[PDB]
């Protein structure tokens, strides 16, 4: 009856949501709620971060299919990628202190200047609980080291350092896996990535100069159920590419975690 | 001689497979790769001098 | 009414025991996947409890 | 609970009695059978006469 | 995931078979399934038991099994609740170390402490409860490090060269409590972890700055102190100094050097899972900030 | 255009274990837990017959055998999702629109 | 041919429909009411009956 306070709240929020201006040469495929935000360190004061896509780093990533960097040759072509090229592939094999997870998309207003909100905590939705807004990762940049489905696989993002050619190509590698204990994750990581643990010791063997560092990092995003797992298909300006997406994704940004 | 008895069993060692792969071998793993075309279903035999 | 039929199965021991007991496997190493079908046979604990 | 172990122990007395009863009925079956065991010659020697 | 787990049991409890599980409410107890009813099969730790005898694989085997706390007894279940991350819940205390405000905690196997209590607390047609240690981080690696020093230590020796060392080792002393370890000595995942071990050792002492690594025989001449005379002695084997170098160089040299500082000592590390705050006066229960 | 057919709504029958034969078998009886703190391991004074004998072979001095029984419970656990929508739109009422 | 007479031991698992007679008011059971728990997430409500 009286100080009905349940009727006076809609619903609840757990979800931390953030709101990022972005510029409109980015907005593209960004658009699409489930895409990660990471910030840039440029070097120039003005402006000292910049936010960027997870398919922005695919267009200089060396694991990713060509043919798709092909496709994505032709989407940012604008004000952002052409500094982002002038910027973060400069950078001598250093991305984990260049860039900053920032969570998924909730919204995102178009215009000149596209705002967009953005959970840092907990399940990404649209308002009053209606659609779930689901995680997309771009297709080759997925894998699992187990073939078979887990119960329950968080999912992490390491960055590959190769050290081979002169000019390092770094590899991104997005993964679910039901571990949970990084003093295995890294003994699995151990034997799997024999070149590039071969690599460390491979800049020694050639160049005293310039320290070599990790062969990976590993950081907590968040938990996934193996039939929340999906790999669909996804359109944006007409140039289609299907993207491994994944359903009820809560988010749970833990810190860089360096490592060879 | 070793080589020899894998050559002529025709079970070469796939590269000791991984080391974390052995490193499952202790809670138990699969080792065969699956067969093919398997029209007939599971086989099993064994073995006694 | 033999004393033992087979003397390298029967006895323990023999290669067989050694072969297809989980005690002796186990201080050999052994995956568990794989099933072992005369094993089940040569087993004490299993057996004798 | 004293005076229903009473009735407890009369129901002790009444199965004590009846029990050696159905006994006493099962040995009068089981000893005239036993009789007719010893009163009986094996048939051949019956049809032989 | 799942705020709470259940579980079914086969032989039926008396008085004791009760109490003490009650005696145990609000402890850790690992599952490896985290299903909504899992079978006491599948519960505890004995289901790794080893015929061959080891420890390191327990351990390793430990690593990816959740932990879940203890509570509520209602009869013919164990009623688990799922811990969660950032807060805090009473745990009583299991392995047979005292416990003092604001140390971390860590799970670790447990082993007999000598004179063996050998209190099962729990047993069926042969299945058992084994419960693992729950102890102050600083034992919890050192016993890693005794571990890790038994494997670099085996390697060409006689077997009484073997187990000389082992009368020292294997006796860890810590807060007047002792514990004699039996060991695995070679179950290949303390091989794995010698490799990564001699492999950061490599890189630690390639990556060095030539002053940094000249630093104590810098201080050598500079100073006379007892500890630099325990420390002259290691690195000698049986005065000048150099100086050059660009200033901007060390903190290249220096930079990628801590990766293999922790790489090298992650693998005796080992995540925490409690916190102590409030410690009770019987040195039984303890509420402990942060979960797994 | 092109036409369209709905609702081929999917039938399903109902069961029942009471409604089942196999019932006859079980001797159900729905019945609240005491808590009973495990008082399963009943005992049964199970009455054996024997028989009287002219033999001097011992019959028995010792009517009814006991018997040791166990109540080994099995419970069971089903989930199922409700979407955080449905129960949104299901207490609510917008009264905005049919 | 060498000495070695083989014991060649092969395990089968074969698909089998079956039947069962248990006798009326064989076995009993009892049952209680369910207990419903309301499991909790911020996109869903699972309940575990």
């Amino acid at each position: 009856n009286t100080i009905s306070v349940r009727y006076l709240y809609h619903a609840d929020h757990q979800a931390l949501t953030a709101r990022f201006f972005v510029p409109e040469g980015l907005v593209e495929f960004e658009a699409q709620p489930g895409a990660l935000l990471i910030r840039m360190e440029t070097g120039c004061d003005s402006p000292r971060h910049l936010y960027i896509s997870l398919y922005l780093l695919g267009i200089r990533a060396s694991n990713v299919s060509a043919s798709t960097r092909c496709l994505l040759e032709s989407v940012y072509t604008a004000s952002a990628a052409r500094a982002a090229l002038q910027w973060l592939d400069l950078g001598p094999h250093l991305l984990h202190r260049r860039l900053e997870t920032l969570g998924c998309v909730k919204t995102v207003s178009l215009g000149i200047t596209s705002l967009l909100t953005c959970v840092m905590r907990g399940y990404l939705y649209n308002t009053l609980k209606t659609e779930v807004f689901a995680l997309m990762i771009p297709k080759d940049m997925y894998l699992t080291w187990e073939e078979t489905r887990g119960r329950l696989q968080y999912v992490y993002l390491i960055i590959v350092y190769d050290y081979d050619g002169p000019e390092t190509r770094p590899g991104i590698y997005v993964l679910t896996s039901s571990i949970a204990h990084w003093q295995t994750l890294v003994d699995v990581a151990r034997g799997k990535f024999a070149r590039e643990r071969c690599s460390f010791v491979n800049r020694r063997i050639t160049r005293p100069r310039q320290i070599p560092l990790c062969t990976g990092v590993i950081q907590k995003l968040g938990w996934c159920l193996a039939d929340d797992i999906h790999t669909s298909f996804l359109v944006h300006k007409e140039l289609k590419l299907s993207v491994v997406r994944l359903d009820n994704f809560s988010v749970e940004l833990g810190d860089f975690r360096e490592f060879v | 001689v070793d080589r020899w008895i894998r050559h002529a069993a025709g079970v070469e060692r796939p590269q000791l497979l991984d080391t974390e792969t052995i490193s499952m071998l202790t809670f138990g793993s699969m080792s065969e790769r699956n067969a093919a075309a398997t029209v007939h279903g599971q086989k099993a035999a064994c073995e006694l001098i | 009414f033999a004393a033992t039929h087979n003397p390298w199965a029967s006895q323990a021991g023999c290669l067989s025991d050694v072969l297809y007991n989980t005690r002796h496997r186990e201080r050999l190493g052994y995956n568990s996947k794989f099933y072992s079908p005369c094993a089940q046979y040569f087993n004490t604990e299993e057996i004798i409890a | 609970l004293d005076k229903i172990l009473n009735v407890e122990a009369m129901h002790t007395v009444l199965r004590a009695l009846k029990n050696t009863a159905d006994a006493m009925e099962r040995g009068l079956i089981h000893s005239f059978l036993q009789t007719l065991l010893r009163k009986a010659p094996p048939y051949f020697v019956v049809q032989t006469l | 995931m799942e705020a709470n787990i259940f579980c079914t049991f086969d032989h039926k409890l008396s008085i004791a078979d009760v109490g003490k599980l009650t005696k145990l409410v609000a402890a850790v107890v690992p599952i490896p399934q985290r299903l909504h009813l899992i079978k006491h099969y599948q519960l505890g730790l004995h289901q790794f038991v080893d015929h061959t005898r080891g420890y390191v694989r327990l351990r390793g085997l430990l690593r990816n099994m959740t932990l879940t706390l203890m509570r509520r007894v209602e009869g013919n279940q164990i009623l688990l609740h799922v811990p969660t991350h950032g807060l805090l819940y009473t745990v009583l205390n299991t392995g047979p170390v005292t416990w003092e405000k604001g140390d971390a905690l860590c799970v670790l196997p447990p082993l007999f402490h000598g004179p063996l209590a050998r209190e099962n607390l729990l047993t069926l047609g042969q299945w058992e409860l084994v419960l693992p240690w729950i102890v102050p981080m600083p034992l919890a690696l050192e016993i890693n490090q005794r571990l890790l020093i038994m494997g670099l230590f085996s390697l060409d020796r006689s077997y009484e060269e073997v187990k000389a060392a082992v009368q020292q080792l294997q006796t860890i002393t810590f807060r007047d409590a002792t514990f004699t370890i039996p060991d695995p000595v070679i179950d290949q995942h303390l091989l794995i972890d010698m490799k990564t071990a001699c492999l950061s050792m490599s890189m630690v002492a390639n990556l060095a700055s030539e002053l940094t690594m000249t630093y104590v025989r810098k201080l050598a001449l500079e100073d006379s102190s007892m500890l630099l005379v325990k420390c002259q002695e290691l690195l000698m084997r049986l005065p000048a100094r150099p100086q050059h170098v660009s200033p901007d160089d060390e903190i290249a040299r220096l930079s990628a050097l801590f990766v293999m500082l922790r790489q090298l000592d992650d693998l005796i590390r080992e995540q925490v899972v409690f916190t102590v705050c409030d410690v009770s006066p019987d040195n039984k229960s303890a509420t402990c900030i942060f979960k797994g | 255009f092109e036409a369209i057919f709905g609702t081929f709504c999917n039938r399903l029958e109902w069961v029942y274990f009471l409604t089942s034969g196999l019932a006859a078998a079980a001797h159900a009886i729905k019945f609240h837990d005491l808590n009973k703190l495990t008082t399963g391991k009943m005992l049964f004074h199970v009455q054996v017959p024997r028989v009287a004998s002219g033999a001097g072979l011992p019959t028995s001095r010792q009517t009814t055998i006991m018997v040791t029984k166990y109540s080994e419970k099995s419970p069971i656990t089903i989930p199922f999702e409700l979407s955080a929508a449905c129960l949104t739109y299901l207490r609510e009422t917008f009264e905005g629109t049919i | 041919h060498p000495g070695f007479a083989l014991t060649a031991v092969r395990t089968d698992t074969f698909e089998v429909d079956m039947l069962l007679y248990s006798g009326k008011s064989c076995t009993s059971v009892i049952i209680n009411n369910p207990i419903v728990t309301k499991e909790e997430r911020d996109i869903s409500t699972t309940y575990h009956v």
